[PDB]
């Protein structure tokens, strides 16, 4: 077995991490959907 | 990690993807570069994803 991306891991064919975690980019979109609803469009050009 | 020469020399090291218990810098097998070799326990190892 040895899954797949564990055989890839060999021979020299890694994968690096994204910067930005899932839960980062769920936190942006959180906050762009809570400044879209709460302040329209006013947070887009200055403060909500 | 080098913040700079400028700044200071102090560097960190960040090994890719493995975990820090099997592969330490502290065993004696060396594990390339015999002279190149990280102090056992000058900062606590830190395990990242
Ligand atoms: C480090 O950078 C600062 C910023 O320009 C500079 O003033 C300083 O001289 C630099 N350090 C050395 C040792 O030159
Ligand atoms: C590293 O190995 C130890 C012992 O086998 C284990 O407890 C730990 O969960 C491992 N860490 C990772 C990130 O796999």
């Amino acid at each position: 077995a040895r899954d797949l991306i564990c055989a890839q891991k060999f021979k020299g064919l890694t994968v690096l991490p994204p910067l930005l975690t899932d839960e980062m980019i769920a936190q942006y979109t959180s906050a762009l959907l809570a400044g879209t609803i709460t302040s329209g469009w006013t947070f887009g050009a200055g403060a909500a | 990690i080098t913040p700079g020469t400028n700044t200071s020399n102090q560097v960190a090291v960040l090994y890719q993807g493995v975990n820090c218990t099997e592969v330490p810098v502290a065993i004696h097998a060396d594990q390339l570069t015999p002279t190149w070799r990280v102090y056992s326990t000058g900062s606590n190892v830190f395990q990242t994803r």
